[PDB]
């Protein structure tokens, strides 16, 4: 599932025993209830540009 | 950087400037508050290991605006498989003596997981390369940070499109063969950053080429996805005395 369109995950994807898939996030982010989206939990998450985010 | 543009101040917040005795040495990428990824070849000629400085929040070399943060480099970690003066395994992991403070101008780039980088990031066509390197082949280096968008090629495609060493599984080609746009020697160690669903990730390191922006040749970048496990294990390790450390690879 992870090989195809990143398994629908915004960030990381883990394949499980069967047709199961778990999305995960980098440190400084948490997974939303949709099970695919990553939201920042810190002021300066990695790979985001503050002057563009604050606009 | 040849044929790019000035990176607007604060839009490349993970870019590092490496200095030796106050002189420009190479670029680098901040991946958290204490670790920097650069190129192993940046350190081939270093004798003054205690005079290595990393600068974060840098933009214009002619002026100090208060956003710059300087740190001494406590450790330079290079894979055992890297041979000085050659191209393969061109990566270095740098430990800063004290962490940088994250601000609107100092932010780490995400180091991705190997699977995500190989299965997804490797297929994003364009990525950004940046540095204070040469603005022209045999020309002056830049006073303001420059950035360039470059497309990635499959290695079979790079070899057929090129007019010289091998491109190994630890490298990838990116750029143009018409001599208009490329990263240069002074950009060595800097990031090749990839955007995916609203977030930027580290995919390459400015490594080598056959003259800057020369017709028939592409830029060659270290394939960072091959080093994720090696980097993660070292970031979990305790510091060792002495600046230079050679660590087994794989
Ligand atoms: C690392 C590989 C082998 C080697 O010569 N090692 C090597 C060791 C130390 C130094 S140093 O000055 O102490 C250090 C930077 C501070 C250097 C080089 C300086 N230097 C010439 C360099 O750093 C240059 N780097 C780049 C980087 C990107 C380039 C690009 N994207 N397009 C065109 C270029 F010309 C691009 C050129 C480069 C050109 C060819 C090349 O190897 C050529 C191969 F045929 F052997 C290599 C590197
Ligand atoms: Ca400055």
């Amino acid at each position: 599932i992870c090989v195809n369109e990143n398994g629908g995950c915004e960030q990381y994807c883990s394949d499980h025993t069967g047709t199961k898939r778990s999305c995960r996030c980098h440190e400084g982010y948490s997974l939303l209830a949709d099970g695919v989206s990553c939201t920042p939990t810190v002021e300066y998450p990695c790979g985001k540009i503050p002057i563009l985010e604050k606009r | 950087i040849v044929g790019g543009k000035v990176c607007p101040k604060g839009e490349c917040p993970w870019q590092v400037l490496l200095l030796v005795n106050g002189a420009q040495l190479c670029g680098g990428t901040l991946i958290n508050t204490i670790w920097v990824v650069s190129a192993a070849h940046c350190f081939d000629k270093i004798k003054n290991w205690r005079n290595l400085i990393a600068v974060l929040g840098e933009h214009d070399l002619s002026e100090h605006d208060g956003d710059e943060q300087s740190r001494r480099v406590a450790q330079v970690i290079i894979p055992s498989t890297y041979v000085p003066g050659t191209t393969n395994h061109d990566i270095a992991l740098l430990r800063l003596h004290q962490p940088v403070v994250l601000t609107d101008h100092v932010v780490p780039l995400c180091l991705p997981e190997r699977t995500f980088s190989e299965r997804t990031l490797a297929f994003v066509r364009f990525s950004l390369v940046s540095g204070w390197g040469q603005l022209l082949d045999r020309g002056a280096t830049a006073l303001e940070l420059m950035v360039l968008n470059v497309p990635r090629l499959m290695t079979q495609d790079c070899l057929q499109q090129s007019r010289s060493p091998n491109i190994t599984e630890y490298m990838f080609c990116a750029g143009y063969s018409d001599g208009s746009k490329d990263s240069c020697k002074g950009d060595s160690g800097g990031p090749h950053a990839t955007h995916y669903r609203g977030t930027w990730y580290l995919t390459g390191i400015v490594s080598w080429g056959q003259g800057c922006a020369t017709v028939g040749h592409f830029g060659v970048y270290t394939r960072v996805s091959q080093y994720i496990e090696w980097l993660q294990k070292l970031m979990r390790s305790e510091p060792r005395p002495g600046v230079l450390l050679r660590a087994p690879f794989p």
